[PDB]
Formats: C-alpha cells, structure tokens, sequence
C-alpha cells in the first residue's frame, strides 16, 4: 500500500513521511527478516529518491541506524545494503569499516563480501581469509587465484584448511580436485603417500593405486586388496605383475561374480595346482548355465577324460536343474 | 636459582661437597637428619660437609657480561667453530659437484666421438647416393 | 561367532553345530569356513559323517577329497567305468 | 555400465601424461639449479653443436624471443642406450682429469 | 659451469636423433 501510495506520491514528501510513521506503527507488528529488510530497502529508497532530489546520505545513515535499532542475517543484508549504496556512493573503505565494526562487534555482510571480494581482486589474500574467519565454491575459486599466480604449495595449503572444516561429504568435493592437482604437481613418495593416507578417511583408491604402480608395486596390490569392478581392476594389475597371481586372485574373488570366477578359471585350467584348478572349475560350475555345459563338454572333448565322468557331470548339472526347478 | 629437591627458589642456599648442587638449607638439613646422605648421588654427607654460598673473599667481581674478557674469548670460539662447519657444507657439496662433473664430461667426451662419426656417415651416405 | 562358539563336544554335537554354522555361512573367508567345517565333520559320528560331509561337498581338489572320505571292491569297479560314485560307496560300505 | 570409472581413468591418463612431460622436459632443470643473450650466441659462433645447445637454452627459458617448441621420449631412450654402449682404466682417467680441472 | 654441460649433453643427444634419421633416409635410398 505504501508502494501504490508511492506511485501516488503532489506531496510525495507527505506520502513518504507518512510511510515513515507507517514504519513506526508497523514496527510494532514486527516482533525479523523480510519485513525489516523491505523496511530498510524502502527507507534507503526514500533516501535514494531523496538523493535524486538532493534531499540524503545522512538521513540514510539515520534510517540505517534504525536498522541497527532493529531487533538478523537479513538485517545483515540491510547492513550489506547500506554498505552497498555506501560504496556506490562517491566511500568504499568507510563502509567496510562499518560492516567490520559490526562483525568485530560479534555474517550476513559476508554475502556482500563475496559480492565485493569477487571484484576486489581487480594483497587480496588476507581480504579473502577474512571470509575464513566467518562455501566450497569460494574456496576452490580462491585456490585457483593463487594457482593463477602460481603460488602452488600455498594453494595446496588452502585445501588443507578447507577439509578440516567440511567433513566426509563436502570435503570429498574439495578433495577430488585437490588430489588430481597435487599429484599433477610434484608427481617425493612419503609426502603424497601420507596425503592419500589422510585422504582415505572409492576413486581415491584408484588414483592412489595409479600412483603406486609408477612410483612399491606389491604395496599397491595390497591396497587394492584392502565391488565387481574393483575386483576386476585388482585382477588386471595383478596380471600386469605377471600371470600366476590372477588365478590366485579369483579365489579371493569368489567370496554375477561366478561369471567372473568362471572367466578367470576358464584360461586357468584351460591353459593347464592345475588339478586343484580343474576341480575348482567343477566346484564353480557346480557353484551355480548351458554355456558352462559347453565348457565342461569342451574339457571332456579335449582329451585324446572319460564318458563316465562326463555323464556323471551332466547328471550333476541335471541335479542342479532339479534344485533350481525345486526353487519357488 | 632453584633448589633441586623441592623446585622452589631457595631463600638460604647451601652447596654440598659430594654432589655439586645448590640445595635449600632448611630442605637439605632435614634430608641429612633423615639419613646422612646427599639426595642426588646417595653419597655420604653431613651437615658440616655442607657449605653456605658466600662472597669469594676480597677480589671484587662484576656480573657475567659480553664485555668481560673471558666471556669475549669463549664467544670467538663459537664464531670459528661454527664457521668451520660452514666450510664442510661447501667441501662436501663440492665433492658431489666435481664427481658429477667428472662423469658428465666423460659422457660428453664419450658421446662427441659418436656425433663426429654420424656427421661423417650421414654425409658419406649422401656423398655416395647422390653420385650414383 | 556364536555359531562357531557353540562348543564341539563329542562327535555328533560338533557335527550338529557344523550344520548350523555352515548354513549361516552359506546364507550370508568362504574357503576357511569350509576348511574348518571339513575338519569338524572328519573329526567326529564317523559312520554318519561320510554322508553328512560329502552331501555338502558338491555345493562347497574335489576328486581327491572325495576319494579320501569314501575310503569297496564294487565301488572301484563302478569308478573305472565322479561325486555320485563316492556317494554310493559311502552309504553302502 | 561404467560410472565414475571413465572419470577415474581420464584422471589416471591425464596423470600419466603429466609424468611423461615433467621427466622429459629437461635433466638439469628437473634436478636442480641465466640471462637471455642472442649476442653471446652470435659472439660464440664467430662450432655448429655449440649453436644447437644455445638455441636449446633460449627455448627452455621461455630482449628474448621464444619460438622453438617442437623437438619424443622413446627416441631419447634409444639415443641414451646407444651412446652408453659406445662409452678400472676409465675410472682412473676420469679421476686424474678431475684433479687437473680442480688445479 | 656443470649446469651448462648438462644442457649441451641433452641438446647433443637430440641432435643425434635427426642425424640418425638422415642416415636411415640414406640407407633406404641406397637400397632402391
């Protein structure tokens, strides 16, 4: 109604002062955020139209003082506003001294800081850290600043200061980029090793393992040892260390996975401990399938090992068909 | 400044003549009356064996300062004994640089004979092939 | 832990517990639980453990283990002409 | 159905490429510790191998113009293995020459 | 002065790679 009256405002000053007394009355109703916030934005707007009238900053300071009298983060938005016009006024530092007077008196003003520090860059470091006394995007951004200045190690420190805060959730959002970057930098073992150690508390295992293989190897294999895709990887790296482990890996693997244990066992005994491996092929084929029947039939056919054991095998698989059909 | 038994600032210091250490008279006296021994080393000590702290005699002293001739001489030991270690940092690092230079200049002298032969062979192959 | 913690006293008591903890392991180190189960059944009734241990062996190297447990003249004749044969020799002999 | 595996593999592949560039950048620069001088390169020539190392120094450092950035790891390993084949008595001749340069 | 030798050492073994190519190009032309 004050807005429509403002539209109606020839004695605009009368309607404005009436809006002020209206603030005096409405204030009683407020016992605050958007009410106080619009109240401040409108009062300062009255001092803004007054500024257009050359009628204003002092009275604006008075209404802002009333905002100080208000009785909160939205009130900080009000402080952010008085500071906003105050900087738009042509006294940047003078207002910052005031918002600082408030925070030193002690948070809402910080959103204005992000509004300010974002362009204050164009030294700034302490200006930025003032935020840390009182927002991961902001953090990565700032580290990117120092990276642009190539302070490098200082930047890594920032990621140290972030992660002590946000815990295993947001910290991951920091940490994935922090790893990819710091590994990209120095590319000394013990320091980065420790860094993954701190880090560890899924992809982290993969970055870390990727590091270990090319900078102790078995140690890495122990780490992978320490889900199907993960099982598949380890087996790959173990194959990279040579063949023998991989057959060994599957035994770990067993405890859709049977398809993979079959996938490893296939070339295991198939290229062939070998008796334990063939009997294991039986144990796995029996573990849980017509292609597998083709497999056992192939193993039987390979011999230049007996129709009896073969018919017994098909009989056992038929028994598996029985136990399967018996299932509800 | 401290008493070794209690840990207080002793108001009547008496130094023992078996384990050289400044004890408070009232504290050490009770330690001797308990058993005739020195508290630290457990060697025999009596009350007459203990001796109060005294002004030396007739020679007047002055406090320990940087001016004092003996304190100034022990200072110049610290200067030279530290500078002697500064020389090791440069003698030891010189023995690594000259050892890496010796192997570097040997790899340079072993390699540049192969640059001289390839410049011969690649030009000789161009001299041979172009003529045909 | 409570299933394995159930004490093996005598032969049938430990073999009864072997049925319990094996089913518990099955439904939920898969090889070491099978190995500790193999020693419990073998270290028992000795007459009835031939049909109890081997009945959950095919579900659980295979040829060698079956021949030791099954160990009669007719069984060797049946073998020469592999889990079903060891079952026939276990119940009969 | 891969998910966050291609991102892990792309980070692993981007990690591998950075390990190849840093090591093959320079032996002296990567290990441990000059002003630009085209007149010093002009004065030193006034012989061809000396001019090649001079342009190599001006390229890596980047009155100084940059340009050379196309001159990889496999060709250097075979070059190093070949020169090692061409190279007690060799140990004493290096110790004697090191004492001569020290004097 | 040791660091100036290391640049020439690694700069020379780049210059041998181009000289080996000129020899490899020559051995192909001699065969034809």
């Amino acid at each position: 109604v004050d807005d429509l009256a403002s539209v109606w405002c020839c004695g605009e000053l009368e309607l404005r002062h009436e809006n002020y007394d209206e603030a005096l009355r409405l204030l009683r109703k407020a016992t605050l955020p958007a009410r106080r916030a619009e109240y401040f934005d409108g009062s300062e707007p009255v001092q803004n139209r007054v500024y257009k009238s050359l009628k204003w900053s002092m009275l604006a300071d008075l209404e802002e003082s009333l905002g100080t009298f208000q009785s909160y983060d939205r009130i900080l938005d009000l402080r952010i506003a008085t500071p906003q016009i105050v900087i738009n006024y042509a006294f940047l530092e003078e207002h910052k001294y005031f918002e600082e007077s408030f925070k030193a008196y002690e948070s809402l003003f910080k959103w204005p800081n992000v509004s300010d520090i974002w362009s204050t860059y164009l030294g700034g470091r302490k200006l930025e850290r003032a935020r840390d006394l009182f927002l991961d995007g902001c953090p990565p951004k700032y580290a990117k600043t120092l990276y642009l200045l190539y302070a490098q190690l200082e930047e890594e420190w920032g990621l140290a200061r972030h992660a002590m805060a946000v815990y295993e959730r947001a910290t991951r959002a920091v940490e994935p980029a922090q790893q990819y970057d710091m590994f990209n930098i120095y590319i000394a073992e013990i320091y980065g090793v420790t860094h993954t150690r701190g880090i560890y508390q899924h992809a982290r295992e993969m970055c870390l393992r990727f590091a270990d293989m090319e900078c102790g190897e078995i140690d890495r294999a122990r780490a992978i040892y320490s889900t199907w895709k993960d099982f598949e990887v380890r087996h790959g790296n173990e194959d990279t260390i040579k063949e023998m482990l991989r057959i060994r890996r599957s035994v770990q693997a067993t405890y859709f996975m049977a398809s993979q244990m079959l996938k490893v066992s296939g070339s295991a005994t198939g290229t062939v401990a070998p008796g334990q491996s063939g009997m294991d092929d039986m144990k796995l084929l029996e573990q849980r399938l017509a292609a597998e029947a083709e497999r056992d039939q192939p193993l039987r056919a390979q011999s230049k090992l007996f129709v009896r054991s073969d018919a017994s095998r098909e009989e056992l698989a038929e028994l598996a068909q029985q136990v399967n059909p018996e299932e509800i | 400044l401290i008493c070794s038994i209690s840990n207080e600032v002793p108001e009547h210091p008496c130094v023992s003549p078996v384990s050289n250490h400044v004890y408070e008279r009232r504290l050490i006296e009770k330690y001797i009356a308990e058993n005739g021994t020195d508290p630290i080393n457990n060697q025999p000590l009596s009350e007459e064996q203990l001796i109060d702290i005294k002004v030396a005699h007739p020679i007047r002293p002055k406090p320990p300062s940087a001016t004092s001739i003996p304190a100034i001489l022990k200072a110049l030991q610290d200067e030279w004994d530290a500078v002697m270690l500064h020389s090791f940092t440069l003698r030891q690092q010189l023995q690594t640089t000259r050892q890496e230079l010796s192997h570097a200049l040997y790899q340079h002298d072993a390699a540049c004979r192969v640059i001289a032969r390839l410049t011969k062979e690649v030009t000789a192959a161009r001299e041979a092939l172009a003529t045909l | 832990a409570n299933p394995h913690n159930y004490d093996a006293w005598f032969d049938y008591l430990r073999l009864v517990e072997s049925d319990a903890e094996a089913e518990a392991v099955r439904e939920v180190n898969v090889p070491p639980i099978q190995e500790k189960r193999h020693w419990k059944r073998y270290i028992y009734w000795i007459n009835y453990a031939l049909y109890e241990e081997l009945e959950a062996k095919d579900p659980e190297q295979a040829s060698l283990e079956l021949i030791p447990h099954k160990k009669a003249k007719m069984w060797i004749l049946y073998a020469q002409f592999r889990a079903l044969g060891t079952s026939i020799g276990k119940c009969p002999k | 159905e891969e998910r966050e595996i291609d991102d892990t593999y792309i980070e692993d592949a981007a990690d591998v490429d950075a390990r190849k560039q840093a090591i093959r950048d320079a032996e002296r620069v990567k290990e441990m510790k000059a002003v630009q001088k085209d007149l010093p390169r002009p004065s030193e020539v006034n012989l061809r191998p000396l001019n090649v190392e001079p342009p190599l120094t001006d390229l890596q450092k980047s009155t100084m113009l940059h340009y050379d950035l196309l001159h990889e790891p496999s060709g250097n390993k075979k070059g190093k293995t070949v020169g090692f084949g061409t190279n007690t008595y060799l140990e004493h001749n290096p110790y004697e020459k090191f004492s001569k340069e020290e004097l």
